[PDB]
């Protein structure tokens, strides 16, 4: 897919943007809302408790059996929410290494400068060797950037198909 | 029967609580802007924006639920009182 893009693309595009803070940001947030979420849980439980032991009654136990779904799917809300910064620093991790890998944009212009160069001083044909070399080491940039851009792909892929859909509350009443 | 109407106000409380939680941490989740640009990046980006707004109407959908449930706590109140 990205193996279609020249280097000067693939080098450019993961160098341009405003880097990964927005992301960290977002994960700080999910973890807060976990810690949130999971007190929340905690105080219906005990709601549900200091209702039962206070006036335990039929009409009490009914209610205390409708609510054993939703406690159910809270505990399970909780445990999706601590899984999202994970993922996310994973997603970071991720792009980290794209950046870090590619090629930089300075040895491609160098590389394709110091080609033309030769190019016109090889009318004798004496430098033919040479930009064999730099045309094979332009392809290698290709291939590289294709490479990166694909593991970066299925890292994010991977990290994206962890975040589990999230499911509706059941009823009380 | 005052345990049932003191009990529909811990709901009510814990509704309050997720929602605020919910709300005050969404400008976070739902502005996430991909790293660089390729399409990678925007798609993850993307992906994060849309799961928070989902996680938002999940728990509009669960206010909804306790809400119902300090109702039904309240007229079971009032109504086992008559």
């Amino acid at each position: 897919h990205f193996e279609a893009y020249p280097p000067e693309v693939n080098s450019a595009n993961i160098y341009a943007g405003p880097g990964p803070d927005s992301m960290l940001a977002a994960a700080r947030a999910w973890r807060s809302l976990d810690v949130e979420m999971t007190a929340v849980q905690r105080s219906f439980n005990r709601t549900l408790l200091s209702l039962m032991d206070a006036w335990a009654g039929p009409v009490v136990m009914q209610l205390m059996e409708a609510a054993k779904p939703f406690v159910r799917w809270l505990t399970d809300l909780c445990v999706q929410l601590s899984e999202v910064e994970r993922q996310i620093h994973e997603i970071v991790r991720a792009y980290e290494w794209a950046h870090h890998d590619m090629v930089p944009l300075a040895q491609i212009y160098n590389n394709r400068a110091e080609r033309q160069i030769l190019i016109d001083n090889n009318a004798l044909g004496q430098f033919t060797a040479q930009i064999a070399d730099l045309d094979q080491e332009y392809d290698d940039f290709w291939d590289e950037d294709g490479e990166v851009m694909r593991d970066y792909r299925l890292r994010v892929s991977d990290a994206l198909s962890k975040l589990t859909p999230w499911k509706a509350p059941p009823p009380i009443a | 029967p005052e345990a049932l109407t003191v009990a529909a106000t811990e709901v009510r409380r814990i509704r309050d609580r997720a929602i605020q939680s919910d709300a005050q941490v969404a400008p976070m989740t739902t502005a996430v802007r991909p790293p660089a640009a390729d399409l990678v990046s925007e798609k993850a980006a993307t992906f994060l924006v849309e799961y928070a707004r989902k996680y938002r109407q999940t728990i509009a959908a669960a206010a909804v639920v306790l809400e119902e449930f300090a109702h039904a706590l309240t007229t079971g109140a009032d109504k086992y009182a008559t």
